[PDB]
RNA sequence: UGAGGUAGUAGGUUGUAUAGU
DNA sequence: AAACTATACAACCTACTACCTCAT
């Protein structure tokens, strides 16, 4: 009785000037816009890490396919796709001898062995990058199959996480010093092998897709853009807020909110929060105190005017929660008065399932559904016709957008979600279910509540992922 | 054309009546033991029945008038018109669902059908022998794959603001006689994610609608004895809407290629995966 | 604006930390590697504020 | 990457140990 | 200096927000 309104998939910007849909078959079509001439990669590691790492490049130099490359698309090579070259030498590598990891495996606490590990990896590439006369831009650290399932919290045979790479980001964010983490079951599943026999990590018929997310990642890490956003209108930004709880042991930890800023580049202008003791979590509804409200908002305005030299005529902020109206009051008494305040609420565990009456395949990414003019629906999950196959399992679950306060145009708001939900990096896939602010949220919040020692961190997205 | 998993009420019974027991109501009686729901609003009794039929347990209620008894329409309910001191609307929309919640609840234990145990809500499924030569509607529901048995689950829980509907929340249960379930949830878990790609959405919309059906009493709609007299109705047919734009229909080979894709979202992350699998031996 | 400063020292100073925080937020927010920074510094300014 | 599993709070119910006039 | 019957937070009765798990 009710229509399913559409919008249409916003196209990406590549080389040339030129858009498409697919970021991988289109990359590979014309290329990134802005090309590095190369990076030298740094794997720390053992020798067995040296040679698996050093073959799997190897592997990657030549051209690879997947079962089926509609769904998959092809990678025709790192220098055949990217234009920087990529060969295994040049390569620096930093000794991780097994005495030091076995005189820190023999202790019992795991929290301690995750601390002395971080503690080590961390002046290794401290020592490696404050001395060494050559240049590293992008370092790949390896962990084996025993420290992974050795380091579990639960494994049965406090001011920091108990995962690793969270807290190794963390500790190197003050040095402004980007990194990959790469297990070794991910690179190796020719060897990687279980009881059974067959690889744990099956990534045997997409090597192409492996080699495209890792080499998607290793390029925006490098500091070329793989590709920005088609259609911005002049004076938005897309402030996404993070609210990721923090659980640093018995100290009041609050709310340590972030966000994640889109202006007019795909990169994200990211600015911490602060570690904020306030809004006693009986209270825990995530709002925001008036005065960290201005701060932020100053933040985002002077973030706008060093990177775009104007005012923003129009604020988007995201959110997973609602919003008060205090908050939303402190916020108007410092906007200039041609501004436009705009928060949007996304959710996911609301249950809609739109099955299908009867076909082979189910309702598709993009079909949108409208109930009022201030909330929405919006499927950014399931079947896309470019890639000829559905991006869900089962049923796809859509996400449902709530414009708390501030007046909009309620299609206005699901193309700009549309079209931000389209720039997963260190994941190379055509769309993914939250929007992109909201999916790296999590992790820009685990890394900046991982270590407090952080004050100032480097506001450049490449030292997260 | 695509059906939702809602379910919008028929007709919305018209009083919404309050029974001020104020002190004929125990302090230590536990509401939940009522056979119609009710909640302690203040001094009053939120019912949708009678007063009178509570005589079986409750040797006080008789001597309650019925003047006291005030009556609420719930067209202003709905519409929002309903503006009193005593309940403002969307808390009584608040106690509006959770009425129907335990109504249903009430209703669907009264059939005897099995329940099994969610974290935040219950999900219930129809046990061995009770459903005739395993089919329904030309529909499999519950199942038998490798030793463990399989029972295809349901959880509703409403939600009235855009229109007065009721979502379900489809949900699997094992166990591995067909008896009693399984001691451990994560055992569950592991065996939902294995028949996962087994099926696909295509038969998760028929067991849907073969457990509705099946639920259901008359031919169009579904019997909650909310109360002696007063009864509420269930759009068994599920929300249907279409959309303007669609794909073409491809053969069955990309079914495989989305078992495919689980395979890939299974090498793409492990989480101490390898305890689970190698000690369970 | 720091021209007309009395004492050379604090001219020095503010424009010393000026460069450093303009080169520490460049190298902060842009996504863009830049292996070596080129300051380029003005005549006048080499020539007027000298110690 | 989406569906199950545990701790416990959005916001109004009624049990503890005082104090308003 | 002390009569009636309320307060002062404040624990707790059904359900709504986030972190860690298991597995394709």
């Amino acid at each position: 009785m009710k229509e399913l309104i559409y919008i249409e998939e916003p196209s990406i910007l590549f080389a040339h000037g030129q858009k498409c849909t697919d970021p991988r078959d289109g990359l590979a079509l014309f290329g990134p816009l802005n090309q590095i001439y190369g990076i030298k990669s740094g794997v720390v590691g053992t020798q067995k890490g040296l040679q698996i790492f050093k073959s799997y490049l190897d592997k990657i130099q030549k051209p690879i396919y997947n079962h089926n490359n509609i769904t998959r698309p092809m990678f025709p090579g790192f220098e055949a796709v990217f234009g920087c070259k990529w060969e295994s030498q040049n390569i620096v590598f930093k000794e991780i001898t097994d005495e030091e990891i076995r005189r820190y495996l023999f202790n019992a606490s795991t929290h301690k062995r995750t601390y002395d590990l971080v503690t080590l990896f961390n002046d290794k590439i401290i020592t490696a990058n404050k001395n060494d006369e050559e240049r590293v831009d992008v370092w790949f650290v390896i962990v084996p199959e025993e420290i992974y399932k050795y380091c579990r919290p639960n494994s049965v045979l406090y001011n920091y996480d108990a995962q690793f790479h969270d807290q190794l980001k963390a500790r190197l964010l003050e040095h402004t010093i980007p990194t990959q983490i790469l297990r070794e079951s991910t690179l190796a599943w020719r060897d990687f092998k279980n009881t059974f026999g067959a690889p744990i990590r099956d990534f045997s018929k997409i090597e192409g897709h492996l080699a495209w997310t890792i080499s998607t990642a290793a390029y925006y890490k490098a500091g070329g853009k793989p590709w920005k956003l088609g259609d911005i209108r002049p004076g938005v930004c897309y402030l996404g807020l993070v609210y990721k709880k923090i659980e640093k042991s018995k100290n009041p930890q609050n709310a340590c909110c972030a966000a994640q800023m889109f202006l007019d580049n795909g990169d994200g202008t990211v600015f911490k929060g602060e570690v904020g003791p306030w809004y006693n979590p009986e209270k825990g509804e995530y709002h925001l105190k008036p005065k960290e409200a201005k701060a932020l908002l100053t933040q985002a305005l002077e973030s706008y005017k060093e990177q775009n030299k104007s005012y923003p005529k129009e604020v988007f902020i995201h959110a997973r929660t609602r919003f008060n109206d205090e908050e939303w009051n402190a916020f108007n008494e410092v906007t200039p008065k041609n501004t436009n305040l705009v928060g949007v609420t996304i959710t996911k565990s609301k249950p809609l399932k739109l099955y299908k009456t009867e076909g082979a395949f189910p309702i598709m990414r993009g079909n949108a559904y409208i109930v009022d003019e201030k909330k929405a629906f919006l499927w950014t999950l399931g079947f896309v016709p470019k890639l000829q196959s559905t991006l869900s399992m089962e049923v796809p679950n859509p996400i449902f957008i709530e414009i708390n306060k501030g007046e909009a145009e309620i299609q206005q708001v699901l193309k700009d979600i549309l079209a931000l939900t389209k720039l997963n990096y260190n994941a190379c896939i055509y769309a993914d279910g939250e929007p992109v602010t909201l999916r790296f949220a999590n992790k820009i919040g685990e890394i900046l509540t991982a270590s407090t020692e952080i004050k100032t961190p480097p506001l450049a997205f490449k030292y997260y992922i | 054309t695509y059906d939702s998993n809602w379910f919008p009420i028929i007709s919305f019974p018209n009083e919404l009546r309050f029974h001020r027991y104020d002190w004929r109501l125990p302090k230590q009686f536990d509401v939940r033991t009522l056979a119609f729901p009710a909640i302690r609003y203040k001094e009053y009794l939120c019912t949708f029945a009678w007063e009178y039929d509570f005589i079986h347990q409750l040797p006080k209620t008789e001597t309650y008038n019925g003047q006291e008894s005030i009556r609420i329409s719930t067209s202003d309910i709905l519409s929002g018109r309903y503006d009193t001191d005593f309940i403002r609307n969307y808390e009584c929309q608040r106690l509006i669902v959770q009425l129907i919640n335990k109504a249903f609840e009430l209703r669907m234990k009264d059939k005897n059908v099995r329940e099994y145990q969610m974290s935040k809500t219950f999900a219930y499924w129809i046990e061995k022998g009770k459903l005739e030569k395993d089919k329904f509607e030309k529909i499999k529901l519950v199942g038998k794959q490798k030793n463990k048995y399989w029972h295809f689950g349901i959880s509703a829980a409403g939600k009235l603001y855009p229109s007065p509907v009721l979502m379900v929340s489809s949900h699997i249960i094992f166990t591995m006689d067909g008896i009693n379930l399984i001691k451990s949830k994560s055992i569950q878990h592991s065996s939902r994610r294995k028949q996962g790609k087994n099926w696909w959405n295509d038969k998760w919309r028929e067991k849907l609608l073969a457990f509705i059906r099946f639920l259901s009493d008359d031919q169009n709609a579904i019997y909650l004895n909310v109360g002696s007299e007063e009864k509420i109705l269930i759009s068994n047919k599920p929300l249907k809407f279409f959309g303007k734009m669609s794909y073409v229909t491809p053969s069955e080979v990309t079914l495989e290629e989305e078992s495919v894709l689980a395979d890939i979202n299974n090498f793409e992350e492990d989480t101490e995966d390898l305890d689970e699998l190698e000690d369970i031996e």
